[PDB]
């Protein structure tokens, strides 16, 4: 099989600086008519710029190399942008839940570290946040739902740049 | 003809009325001319 | 050549406001001009 | 919460609305403002918040702002 490449992703990878997170990789199962017993690997790939564009790709195949290469490539054609403070923590608290997991999550002022469990703490080293304490409620079993989930609660949030031309209203002094 | 309810009902009207020229008066003569918006803004 | 450089105990987004026509007043938002001024006093400081 | 805290007193909070911060800005920034304008007056004679429209009152503030810089004069040098 072939996985598939563009043509103006091709400015991509001469462009931003990258990095690769395998999520998780599991061995699902089907009996099925007339052979036996067939396995997919399933890979799940997060892939970010370190600047505040994020994806993910989920892949399924027969064999782990060539799975976590379709699932590298997806997510490597699906990208999403999300706004940070200055590349480094989010603009509000967030709170989310898929499947029903309910993640929270908090900002946290530049030089906290990352308080942050195991797999989020290479997501959140890939998409660029470094500075933001979670927790993470429910049932934590699967790495693909936190995943899903991260990604859908960092585009939840709302920004501050689109006002200033349309309030009438000027938007400044950060000191606390 | 004048039911009792025709009469008690024109009493009590009247008797409204009169209540409220004597409160109206209480607040001419606590505020003078002036718009009901609020007695907050006519404490100056 | 030399100069102190401070970033401030840099801080969240912020609730954040000011009138219009501030922004023709104004020069140089406060986190830049708090970076310029927290280093003058804490070099007078730790100078002494 | 903004004049809450800009007056420095307690208040009775009831909920939290969720909104934008843009928005949420511009509230905490016109309350600044209005606090400039009724500074020092006694808190009871304060202009309560229902009795002031803030989008008409921005809206005023935008209309003459885009009808003195139309009519700016340096705006042509510019």
């Amino acid at each position: 099989p072939l996985p598939p490449l563009p043509r103006e992703l091709r400015e991509a990878l001469y462009g931003h600086r990258w990095d690769r997170v395998i999520v998780d990789v599991r061995r699902t199962h089907t009996p099925v008519r007339g052979r036996g017993k067939r396995e997919e690997y399933t890979a799940m790939v997060a892939t970010g710029n370190m600047r505040g564009v994020f994806g993910l790709g989920i892949g399924v195949a027969e064999s782990a190399q060539l799975a976590t290469a379709r699932a590298h490539l997806d997510s490597l054609s699906r990208l999403a942008a999300v706004p940070l403070y200055r590349g480094h923590t989010l603009y509000t608290h967030v709170d989310h839940t898929f499947h029903r997991l309910s993640i929270r999550m908090m900002p946290r002022p530049a030089g906290w570290g990352l308080r942050c469990p195991d797999l989020l703490y290479e997501l959140c080293g890939l998409v660029g946040l470094r500075d933001v304490s979670i927790r993470v409620r429910g049932q934590r079993g699967s790495r693909f739902f936190v995943a899903q989930c991260f990604q859908e609660a960092l585009q939840k949030q709302t920004t501050p740049h689109d006002g200033v031309e349309a309030t009438g209203m000027y938007i400044r002094e950060v000191f606390r | 003809r004048s039911d009792p309810w025709v009469a008690e009902a024109a009493r009590r009207l009247d008797a409204s009325a009169a209540r409220l020229a004597a409160l109206r008066e209480l607040y001419e003569k606590e505020v003078g001319p002036g718009v009901p918006l609020s007695g907050a803004v006519l404490a100056v | 050549s030399g100069e102190r450089l401070v970033v401030r105990l840099p801080t969240y987004p912020a609730f954040e406001g000011y009138p219009l026509s501030e922004l023709d007043k104004a020069r140089e938002g406060e986190l830049g001009a708090l970076n310029r001024l927290v280093a003058a006093r804490t070099a007078a400081a730790q100078w002494a | 919460d903004a004049m809450a805290q800009q007056y420095d007193v307690p208040a009775l909070v009831a909920a939290h609305v969720g909104l934008p911060l843009s928005q949420a800005a511009a509230i905490r920034g016109a309350l600044r403002v209005k606090a400039a304008e009724e500074a020092g007056k006694e808190l009871r004679h304060v202009t309560q918040l229902k009795d002031w429209n803030m989008m008409e009152l921005l809206r005023q503030r935008m209309v003459e702002r885009r009808a003195a810089l139309e009519a700016g004069g340096e705006v042509a040098a510019r």
